[PDB]
Order: structure tokens, then C-alpha cells, then sequence
């Protein structure tokens, strides 16, 4: 009696989304034609008789990626008209997605989404996924933010946003993109967690020892890390975690609430098995500066609350005597008016593999959401990059020409300057 | 220095320019230098409005504004809202506010409340006046006011003219009116009573009553002198066709 | 626009003796409100577009469906209430 | 959905989409009589972008052809792949305009162009969803770059919000066959700048000099020109037909790559070209893909690159390969050539993979750049216009067809005025 829904816009959200579900699929036994050959309530729906249907929508104003999904081995898994599709693409103009072509979509899906949520009778919350560089992707993220959080109000949303690296970049324009939508999903979105590429390229280069990643790999881990944080949901577990049992206690004030996340280990099968993986060295790793999910330095910060799942055949009195250790680190260190900022879950159902894939086969895992205030570094270097090319005004015609004002890019750096203010505020020491 | 320009920029408005006047008293105040700087150089119809405030006199402000787009006079008053500053605007007329700079306040960007007392977007040129102490009140800021819509009116020197026509509207919307008429009638300026406010009705209503039935409640006894030493012109009438006929007459013409 | 941490202020006071001018100058290189504007003016205009009323109408009808839109080519216009509110809409 | 029509006018620009058009056919495996004989799945799925559908199973394409004289249409319809195009489309006059450019823009092409726009708007209407139009045409000669011109006016007049490209040759000093090309060089690209959404320049003499040093054949003839121009137009939208990691359409090109509307002239390039006894030796890697795509000698303009600065840039990578790989080395040809980007847009190089190579290669790229070295040409044209005006040599021929000189001195003016606001951005500063 407990439900959530995952929300797949963009063809980065889409593609994530095809991630995560082959692993469910694995992890509860369905065969990708949806029929098995109570743990499945959460992202699935009985039928009376056979299949499951997931409780996932794909949108995408692009019409390739849906049609590869159409065709592929899971045609048969999702319902037919919840891959909702458009016909003209957004291309990577924010406000085409916002204003243009967004609009006459988005009616479509919030119909879907009602749908959906008609079914449910305990629904946690919902979980939505989008790469932010990109104008349908931002575009739509936030209209549905905007719609969802005035059709239901208090319920909990969660967002796996993909932030550009420092340096690496596909497109030129995304910038501008970014800081609006992260304009738009500060005042809307409960959780943000961040999730760079250039941060998961290094760790498939040093720990999965490959050397020609694709994306695939990266949605792969990104899965694990899904499966990971709803595990408890789903598995009996001697200290469980629930959804709404966050903003209590990794969100000290409503504007803060981006954090970054880590996993471990992380280790092919080639030299897994010579090890013992311990829990103290994975809760080590874990919290190693180098293992974060996104390109930011935890070091060049404190931190603020620290909210770590594990799995498998972990004690707790293991779990308290690895917490102590990193407690007595010098390296790391607590904000001030923080005396205790870890929260533990354990969880009993070890994580699964998928076949031909990369991860091996472990009884241990450790996930780990944590929030600091090193997170400022981004938003500063996003900001630098911003106001070069705002100082010009360049590449303004083409969003001018779609409906937005002139003023709407200001407000947003405002709203930057006001998170960076308040981010420095936090971190000083009474 | 006695003056400094500036250019001011209304928000969400108009590109004014300003200029701070650091010693009303000083002799022999440099006009010429001020309104060739200013680029005020020709002789100008000039509509002078006494005790100009917010008032409910809309259309008659529109008739107003197109007596003077037709007849290209410049429009002079207190620098704060008066309900004028849109039609000014649309017709492009010159609006020049004179006011001290202590008694009004510098609009606020983005303020929900405005103040009574904000200097007003649809100014083209704002004369804020200053004594050594920075303590002038209003009606202090009358002697160069007259004396700013005189030169005005004259233009440069070397036009070997007659001044530009200057008619004075008597609003009477602030009660700060008395020193301003009292310098109008000292320079034999004509004055259009307008209806609308208490004052004006009560003038307006006295001029027609006769001797005996003349009732003054609101009206100081000094202005019921200057009234019979001064060329008053009763309106009584809201209409924007009127108050347009009336200013279009006395910026051609002088009846007396 | 206020800035980081400013509720509010006046963003816009002064410049230089004028400069802007210049500025303005190259970067310049209003609608009119009926109810806003003298009473003759809105009745006489509403007279006269009750006059040409039936020419305003023929021409709105003549151009309102010339225009090549993509989106209601003939197959996917599911109701004859969309072609109908599209017929009653200029571009 | 989302496809576009082909118009093509002049010899030139005729005989350039006779081979672009057997290029589509032979990578959609059409025969010469129009019946599918291709291998792949992929290679029908989205066959509507260039080709329609006809009774009997066959297919033909959206071109309409247009010229004022019907030599170059009677001598293209008897070459391969000729019986494609639609008889109907032939539009054609019976005088020609004799390389003058009054002639085809105000007195003989003003009357025949109804009949070519009835035939252009019949395709544009009846389309699934628009997406643009592409024109190859040639600046050097009188009914081509006076009737093309006009059109896309009167195309743009009519769909203002689609997308509009331009595949233009232009005359170089070098190898001139028309002594008025100036003329009507310098008159058409007033009008081009005002209207076309794209523009893509090509230059005869560049297009020799990589035949002779790169490929290293001994004679050179139009046949292998108009096959590199094919290949680059092809591989633009490449990615709008096939599936790929990123999809880019061409309106998300536009948004990228044009920072202010008067700046969309590009020069383009295409990758690997090797000569056929070195085609054994040469292996097919990532870098060496970028590094001959940066080239200065394989830009498909003599305009020197290294003599200015890149606003922006972009890439359209074929084959299956690694992304990672593929972003590094973006990184890297940007970090070692900081001397040649602009400094106050960062991350100006713009990516995207398609998973479908050319048939018989197993990787290309296709490279479109939109630098400030591209001044030179519109300088030397200017100088060489200005050069034969003073005199009013030539002037009478189009002074007799209701043409005057006054439209020469703005045509100059607001030339000279482009050439000198494209190098402001050059020497502008952070
Ligand atoms: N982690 C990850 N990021 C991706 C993936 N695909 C695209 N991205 C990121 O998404 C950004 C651009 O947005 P996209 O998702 O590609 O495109 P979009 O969101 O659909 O927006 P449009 O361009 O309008 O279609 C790029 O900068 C990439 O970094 C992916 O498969 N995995
Ligand atoms: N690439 C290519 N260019 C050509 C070909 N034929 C002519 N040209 C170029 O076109 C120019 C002459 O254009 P022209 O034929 O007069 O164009 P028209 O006036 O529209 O017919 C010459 O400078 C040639 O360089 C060809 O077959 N291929
Ligand atoms: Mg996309």
C-alpha cells in the first residue's frame, strides 16, 4: 500500500529511465514482456491477470528515443499511451519548452499523471529525472513542477538533475538554461541531487578500469543508486527509511536542499573476489573526496547532515564502529551547530547485478546522501560562466523571440546571488 | 557652483534631467547658462499649474495636454503626481517640475506604496531647490519658480522678440497656492481659476453670487484682495474641450 | 530588479550629465487605451468599427484561415470544435 | 514528421543537387527506377524527411527544380538517378538571363516565379510537420543568385517562424569564369543576410586545392566537387534520420551556433579524406578525426581560419563510438587553441553522435564553424566591386532594366556595415 511514480522527460531522462528499468525489472523477476515466469507494489500495478504495468511516463518533445523505446524488447512492457510524444523539437531553447511548445503538451500528461495517481491509495511521493542542458528537458521540468505542486500540494517530489562539469561541455548555450531552470526548481522542488558527468567518468576510469565509456555505464550506476535509496521500500530491513522521513533531517532550512551522493564499492568481478569489503572500507571509500558523484570538492566545505544507506548482511555495532572512525578523522569536519549528523538505514536484500553489465556480485553496499556546504562552487562557476556572455547579451535573440521577456534572466541571477548569500551565511560558527 | 545637472532615470520610465539648485537666494541667479545647458534655448508658451496634486481631473488634464502640443508650450508644476503625466508622455511634452528638494522624495524601484510626495515619471526636467541649510519648504521655491517660467518664456537674449504668452492654472489641489498667485498678480500674468477643487469651486461659485450673498469659508482674506487686483479667468467647467479652448486663448492672445 | 538580498530599494536614479544620451541614442537605432483615452474618441471609434463592422468581419473570415498551419493539416483535427476556434483566430 | 523540401535553381545549384540527390539514394539503398532494395530495418523508418510515396510502391523526391533556360534540366533528366524527380516540378523559362542579375530579379524572373511558387507551396502545405527549407545556388551567375534570392524573400514572407538554409557558392578572385561577378555577388548578399536563416558558404578554389593536396588526384573535375559539397550536406542532417546518443535537428543548430541574427555564415569541412594508395595505411581513431576536422586546408573555403577567432563551433560525429572520448578531445583541441577562441563565451564547441555511418566508412564528421575569418571574402568582393563601380563599367545592362545605381551604393553601404560588424566582436573584450 505504498507507491511512487517516476516522471521521464528529455532524451538524458529518457535514457536514465530505461536504465533503471531494466534493473527493476531484474531485481523483481518480470521478464521483459511484463508477465512473471508483494514486494512489486511499489513501481508496479497488478492487472487482474498477468502483466505489470510500471507506474512511469515518458515525455519527449523529440520523437527518435520513443520510438527506439517502442520497438526495442520492452514494447510490450510499458502502456501504449503513456509515452507521450511531440512532433517539433524544443532544441535546446528553454523558452520554446516553457512557453511555446510545452504548453499544448503538457495538459496530456498532467491527465496521465491523474490517471496514475487514481490508482495509488498510499503514494509516497514522485521521483522525476532530467538533464538540465537542454531547452524541452528544463522546459518541461518545471512546468510540471509548477502544475504538480499546485494540483496536490504537500506531496514530495524528488529531482536527479544533471548539472554540466567545470569544463566538459556538449552544447554552448546551456548555461542560460541551467540557471533558469534551477531558478525554477528552488521554490518548487523538495530534493535536487546532483549528478555531472565529468564526476562519474572518473570513477568508471579509476575503479571500473574502463577507458571508452558511453552513456550507458554512467545510467547504469545511476540506476544503482535509484534502486539503492528505494530499496527500503520494498525489503524487510532492521532500520528502515521511508520518503518523507528527509526534509526532517538533511534539509536544515527550506531554501537548502541540493546534495550530492556517493557509492560504494565500486569494482569489477576481475579483482573483486581478492578482497574482503569489509564494512569500515566501504564506509571509508564511501566518503573518500574522490568517489563523489558530482565534480565538487567536499574538503573545500563543511558538512551539514549526512543520511547513508546500507545493504546486506550488515550489523549495526559494525555500522556504530565505523561511524566513530570517521568521526575522529581530521579531514572531515562538522558544521558546529551539528552535534550528530549521521542518519543510518540497513537494509537486508543485497544489491542485484545486471548480466553483461559492469558492477559484480557483493553482499555489502553502502549509499550515501549528504549534504555540505561545499555545493557553492558550482553555482558560483555556473554564475561566472553566465555573466560573460550575459554581459554581451548574445544568444538573448533566441529567447526573446519565444515569448520570454527581457527581465526574466535577471531575476534569476538574483536568485543565485541570494543562494550563494545564504549558503555563506549557514556555514559560519556561532 | 549655485547649480549641478544630472541626468535622472525614473523607474520603469522616462530619462529625465535634473538639475539641484544649491542656493535659491543667491542674486542674479545664471538662467541663461542653466537652460543652455538644458537645451531650453527658444521662447516657450509656458502653462504654469498653481497647487497642482492628484486629483480626479482626468480628461480635463487630456484637453490640457493638447492646448499645449498644439501651441508647443511648456508645461510647469510642483514635480509630484498630478494625474497630467500620462498624456505628457504620449504627446511628448515637456513637463518641468520645480519643488524643494527636502519636501518631495526620489521614487523607490519597484515600490508597492507610492508616496504622495515621489517625484513623478513623465517630468522631462526637475528643479530641485536648496537654501545653504537644506531647510526649504514648500511655497519657499516660488520667487524661482516665476522667475524660472519668465526666462523660460523669453528664450535666448539675442531673439529680439516679445516673451512667449504665460498663463497660470489655478488647481488649488495643495493649499500652498497663495504665494504663487501672490507673484502672478505682482507680474501681471493671467489666471485660470479652474473647477475641481474646494477652493476653485468657492471662487468660482463667489464670482458669480452677488456682493451680498458672497460666502467665504476656505479663501483667506488676501486672496480675496489679490482676486480684485488680478486677472482671474473663471472655468467652471471639467469638460476637455474648454480648459484646451481657454489655454489655446491665453497663450495667443492677452484680453487686457 | 532587486538584487541578492535586496528587498527593496529604487534601482534607478542617476547618471552622468546626459550620457546616457548617447547610449540611448543607439540603442533606440506605446498601445492606445480606449478607456483611457477622451470619450469622443471611444465612442467615435466604436461608431465607426459598428460602421465597417460587416468589412472588418469579411476581412478577419478572408485571412483568418490563409495561413499555412502545420498543425491543423486535415488528419489530426480529432473535433470540429478545434477547426472551429482555429477559423476564429488571425495569426 | 519534421521534414523539409528541396529547392535548387541555377546550372550550378542543379548540378549539385543531381549528385546530393543519388547520394540519398544510395545511402537509403533507392534504385535509379525508385523501388527499395536496401538491407537495413533502419534505412525506411524515417524515409518521409526527404522522399514522398506514390501508388506502385515507389518513391520521389520533394525537389523542385527551377532555371531560366531548360538546357541544364533536359541534360540532368538523362543522367543516373534522373528519373526520380517529378515532371511536374520543371519549371522553366524560354530566354534566360544571360548571367545578368536585373534581369533574373526584376524583368523575367519576376513573372515566371508565380508558377514555382504554386509548385512550392503545394509541398509546403501538404506536409506531416514542417521542419525547413535548404537552397543550393550559385552567387556567380545572374538567374540563380537574382531568382533564388527573391524567392527566399517571398518564402520567408509566408512562413516566417520556419527555418530557412542556404548552401551558397560564392565567385573567387582566384578562378573567375564571369567577369561581372562582383555585380551581382555583392547585390545578392544584401538581400541574403536579410532573410536566410543559415548560410553556408563554398568556394571553387578551396574546393580544388583540397582535391589536389589532400585526396591527391591528378585531374580534378566538377563530378568530385559536387561529391565533397554532397557528402557535407548529407552529413548535416544525418542524425535527423538515424537514431543516435544526442539528436540534433537543424533548429538546435541554429540555436547554438548563432549568438546575434546577422551572424549565420558559416564555412564547413568533412572528415576523413584520404587518397586511395594511403587508404590502407591511415587508421580510423577519434583523434584522428579531430585532427584533421580543425584543418585549416580542409576547410571547404579559402579563408584562412587561423587568421581570426571562433565565436562557436560544432561537430556531427557518425559511428559508433565512445562519448567520453569524444568530449575529452573536444576539451583538448579547446585547450591547446585558446589563442583562436573567443574568450567571453566559454565552451563555445558544440557535439553530437549518430550511431549510422556513411556507407563504406565506419566513422566521419562534419564540422560547420561560425568564425570572424570569414571577413576576407566579403572584403576582397567589396574591393573588387568598388574597383570596376567607379568607372561604371557594365552599369548600362542593368541600368536599362529599371535598375538604378542608388540600389548599388546601399547594397555596398550595407555590405561594408556587415564586414564591419562581424570583426567588432573580434577585437571585443571581457
Ligand atoms: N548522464 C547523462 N547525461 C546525458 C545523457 N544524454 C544527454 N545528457 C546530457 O543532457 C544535456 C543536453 O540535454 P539532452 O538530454 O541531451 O536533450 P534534451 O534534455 O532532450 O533537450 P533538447 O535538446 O531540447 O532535446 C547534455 O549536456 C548532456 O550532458 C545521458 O545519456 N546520460
Ligand atoms: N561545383 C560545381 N560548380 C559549377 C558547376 N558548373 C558551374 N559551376 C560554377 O558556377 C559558376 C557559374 O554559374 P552559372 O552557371 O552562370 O549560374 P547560373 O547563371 O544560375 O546558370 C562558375 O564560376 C562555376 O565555378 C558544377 O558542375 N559543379
Ligand atoms: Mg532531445
Amino acid at each position: 500500500m505504498r507507491e511512487v511514480i517516476s516522471i521521464h522527460v528529455g532524451q538524458g531522462g529518457i535514457q536514465v529511465g530505461n536504465a533503471c528499468w531494466e534493473l527493476f525489472c531484474l531485481e523483481h523477476g518480470i521478464q521483459p514482456d511484463g508477465q512473471m515466469p508483494d514486494a512489486f507494489n511499489t513501481f508496479f500495478s497488478e492487472t487482474g491477470a498477468g502483466k505489470h504495468v510500471p507506474r512511469a511516463v515518458f515525455l519527449d518533445l523529440e520523437p527518435t528515443v520513443i520510438d527506439e523505446v517502442r520497438t526495442g524488447t520492452y514494447r510490450q512492457l510499458f502502456h501504449p499511451e503513456q509515452l507521450i510524444s511531440g512532433k517539433e523539437d524544443a532544441a535546446n531553447n528553454f523558452a520554446r519548452g516553457h512557453y511555446t511548445i510545452g504548453k499544448e503538451i503538457v495538459d496530456l500528461c498532467l491527465d496521465r499523471i491523474r490517471k496514475l495517481a487514481d490508482n495509488c491509495t498510499g503514494l509516497q511521493g514522485f521521483l522525476v529525472f532530467n538533464s538540465v542542458g537542454g531547452g524541452t528537458g528544463s522546459g518541461l521540468g518545471s512546468l510540471l513542477l509548477e502544475r504538480l505542486s499546485v494540483d496536490y500540494g504537500k506531496k514530495s517530489k524528488l529531482g536527479f538533475t544533471i548539472y554540466p562539469s567545470p569544463q566538459v561541455s556538449t552544447a554552448v548555450v546551456e548555461p542560460y538554461n541551467s540557471i533558469l531552470s534551477t531558478h525554477s526548481l528552488l521554490e518548487h522542488t523538495d530534493v535536487a541531487v546532483m549528478l555531472d558527468n565529468e564526476a562519474i567518468y572518473d570513477i568508471c576510469r579509476r575503479n571500473l578500469d574502463i577507458e571508452r565509456p558511453t552513456y550507458t555505464n554512467l545510467n547504469r550506476l545511476i540506476a544503482q543508486v535509484i534502486s539503492s535509496l528505494t530499496a527500503s521500500l520494498r525489503f524487510d530491513g532492521a532500520l528502515n527509511v521511508d520518503i518523507t522521513e528527509f526534509q526532517t533531517n538533511l534539509v536544515p532550512y527550506p531554501r537548502i536542499h541540493f546534495m550530492l551522493s556517493s557509492y560504494a564499492p565500486i569494482i569489477s568481478a576481475e579483482k573483486a573476489y581478492h578482497e574482503q569489503l569489509s564494512v569500515a572500507e566501504i564506509t571509508n571509500s564511501a566518503f573518500e573526496p574522490a568517489n563523489m558523484m558530482a565534480k565538487c570538492d567536499p574538503r573545500h566545505g563543511k558538512y551539514m547532515a549526512c543520511s547513508m544507506m546500507y545493504r546486506g548482511d550488515v550489523v549495526p555495532k559494525d555500522v556504530n564502529a565505523s561511524i566513530a572512525t570517521i568521526k575522529t578523522k581530521r579531514t572531515i569536519q562538522f558544521v558546529d551547530w551539528c552535534p550528530t549528523g549521521f542518519k543510518v538505514g540497513i537494509n537486508y536484500q543485497p544489491p542485484t547485478v545486471v548480466p553483461g553489465g559492469d558492477l559484480a556480485k557483493v553482499m555489502r553496499a553502502v549509499c550515501m546522501i549528504s549534504n555540505s556546504t561545499a555545493i557553492a562552487e558550482v553555482f558560483s562557476r555556473l554564475d561566472h560562466k553566465f555573466d560573460l556572455m550575459y554581459a554581451k547579451r548574445a544568444f538573448v535573440h533566441w529567447y526573446v523571440g519565444e515569448g520570454m521577456e527581457e527581465g526574466e534572466f535577471s531575476e534569476a541571477r538574483e536568485d543565485l546571488a541570494a543562494l550563494e548569500k545564504d549558503y555563506e551565511e549557514v556555514g559560519i560558527e556561532t | 557652483q549655485v547649480w549641478k545637472p544630472y541626468d535622472f532615470l525614473f523607474p520603469a520610465g522616462r530619462l529625465a534631467k535634473l538639475v539641484k539648485v544649491f542656493d535659491v537666494y543667491f542674486k542674479n541667479f545664471p538662467f541663461s547658462d542653466l537652460l543652455n545647458k538644458l537645451k531650453l534655448t527658444e521662447g516657450y508658451p509656458i502653462v504654469n499649474l498653481i497647487g497642482a496634486a492628484q486629483s480626479n481631473r482626468g480628461k480635463f488634464y487630456a484637453g490640457l495636454a493638447r492646448a499645449c502640443f498644439n501651441s508647443e508650450a511648456i508645461i510647469v508644476d510642483s514635480a509630484i503626481e498630478t494625474g497630467l503625466e500620462p498624456y505628457v508622455i504620449r504627446r511628448d511634452l515637456k513637463l518641468v517640475g520645480v519643488a524643494p528638494e527636502n519636501c518631495v522624495k526620489y521614487p523607490k524601484i519597484n515600490s508597492t506604496y507610492k508616496d504622495p510626495y515621489e517625484l513623478s515619471n513623465g517630468h522631462t526636467h526637475l528643479f530641485l531647490v536648496n537654501d545653504k541649510d537644506k531647510t526649504l519648504q514648500w511655497s519657499q521655491e516660488t520667487l524661482f519658480k516665476i522667475q524660472l517660467i519668465l526666462k523660460l518664456a523669453e528664450g535666448k537674449v539675442s531673439k529680439k522678440g516679445p516673451r512667449c504668452k504665460i498663463v497660470n492654472v489655478l488647481l488649488a489641489d495643495t493649499p500652498n497656492y497663495l504665494d504663487e498667485v501672490r507673484l502672478a498678480v505682482k507680474y501681471d500674468l493671467p489666471i485660470i481659476v479652474c473647477k475641481g477643487s474646494h477652493i476653485c469651486d468657492e471662487i468660482i461659485k463667489n464670482s458669480k453670487a452677488q456682493e451680498e450673498e458672497k460666502q467665504w469659508n476656505l479663501v483667506d482674506d488676501e486672496m480675496q484682495e489679490l482676486l480684485q487686483k488680478g486677472h482671474f479667468y473663471m472655468l467652471d467647467s471639467l469638460d476637455s474641450e474648454d480648459i484646451a479652448q481657454y489655454i489655446h486663448f491665453f497663450l495667443t492672445f492677452t484680453p487686457y | 530588479v532587486s538584487n541578492f538580498n535586496q528587498r527593496d530599494a529604487e534601482g534607478v536614479l542617476l547618471f552622468q550629465f546626459g550620457s546616457r544620451e548617447k547610449q540611448i541614442k543607439r540603442e533606440n537605432k506605446q498601445y492606445i487605451d480606449l478607456d483611457k483615452e477622451e470619450q469622443r474618441d471611444k465612442d467615435t471609434i466604436n461608431i465607426l468599427l459598428r460602421r465597417y463592422n460587416k468589412i472588418l468581419k469579411n476581412v478577419f473570415v478572408k485571412y483568418s484561415n490563409t495561413g499555412f498551419s502545420a498543425q491543423f493539416s486535415n488528419k489530426n483535427v480529432n473535433s470540429f470544435d478545434a477547426i472551429k476556434e482555429h477559423n476564429s483566430l488571425i495569426s | 514528421m519534421r521534414e523539409i523540401v528541396h529547392i535548387q535553381g541555377g546550372q550550378c545549384g542543379n548540378q549539385i543537387g543531381a549528385k546530393f540527390w543519388e547520394v540519398i539514394s544510395d545511402e537509403h539503398g533507392i534504385d535509379p527506377t525508385g523501388t527499395y532494395h536496401g538491407d537495413s530495418d533502419l534505412q525506411l523508418e524515417r524515409i518521409n524527411v526527404y522522399y514522398n510515396e506514390a501508388t506502385g510502391g515507389r518513391y520521389v523526391p520533394r525537389a523542385i527544380l527551377m532555371d531560366l533556360e531548360p538546357g541544364t534540366m533536359d541534360s540532368v533528366r538523362a543522367g543516373p538517378f534522373g528519373q526520380l524527380f517529378r515532371p511536374d516540378n520543371f519549371v522553366f523559362g524560354q530566354t534566360g538571363a544571360g548571367n545578368n542579375w536585373a534581369k533574373g530579379h526584376y524583368t523575367e524572373g519576376a513573372e515566371l516565379i508565380d508558377s514555382v511558387l504554386d509548385v512550392v507551396r503545394k509541398e509546403a502545405e501538404g506536409c506531416d510537420c514542417l521542419q525547413g527549407f535548404q537552397i543550393t545556388h550559385s552567387l556567380g551567375g545572374g538567374t540563380g543568385s537574382g531568382m533564388g534570392t527573391l524567392l527566399i524573400s517571398k518564402v520567408r514572407e509566408e512562413y516566417p517562424d520556419r527555418i530557412m538554409e542556404t548552401f551558397s557558392v560564392v565567385p573567387s578572385p582566384k578562378v573567375s569564369d564571369t567577369v561581372v561577378e562582383p555585380y551581382n555577388a555583392t547585390l545578392s548578399v544584401h538581400q541574403l543576410v536579410e532573410n536566410a536563416d543559415e548560410c553556408m558558404v563554398i568556394d571553387n578554389e578551396a574546393l580544388y586545392d583540397i582535391c589536389f593536396r589532400t585526396l591527391k588526384l591528378t585531374t580534378p573535375t566538377y563530378g568530385d566537387l559536387n561529391h565533397l559539397v554532397s557528402a557535407a550536406m548529407s552529413g548535416v542532417t544525418c542524425c535527423l534520420r538515424f537514431p543516435g546518443q544526442l539528436n540534433s535537428d537543424l533548429r538546435k543548430l541554429a540555436v547554438n551556433l548563432i549568438p546575434f541574427p546577422r551572424l549565420h555564415f558559416f564555412m564547413i569541412g568533412f572528415a576523413p579524406l584520404t587518397s586511395r594508395g594511403s587508404q590502407q595505411y591511415r587508421a580510423l581513431t577519434v583523434p584522428e578525426l579531430t585532427q584533421q576536422m580543425f584543418d585549416a586546408k580542409n576547410m571547404m573555403c579559402a579563408a584562412d581560419p587561423r587568421h581570426g577567432r571562433y565565436l562557436t563551433a560544432s561537430a556531427l560525429f557518425r559511428g559508433r563510438m565512445s562519448t567520453k572520448e569524444v568530449d575529452e578531445q573536444m576539451l583538448n583541441v579547446q585547450n591547446k587553441n585558446s589563442s583562436y577562441f573567443v574568450e567571453w563565451i566559454p565552451n563555445n564547441i558544440k557535439s553530437s553522435i549518430c550511431d549510422i555511418p556513411p556507407k563504406g566508412l565506419k566513422m566521419a564528421v562534419t564540422f560547420v564553424g561560425n568564425s570572424t575569418a570569414i571577413q576576407e571574402m566579403f572584403k576582397r568582393v567589396a574591393e573588387q566591386f568598388t574597383a570596376m563601380f567607379r568607372r561604371k563599367a557594365f552599369l548600362h545592362w542593368y541600368t536599362g532594366e529599371g535598375m538604378d545605381e542608388m540600389e548599388f551604393t546601399e547594397a555596398e553601404s550595407n555590405m561594408n556595415d556587415l564586414v564591419s560588424e562581424y570583426q567588432q566582436y573580434q577585437d571585443a573584450t571581457a
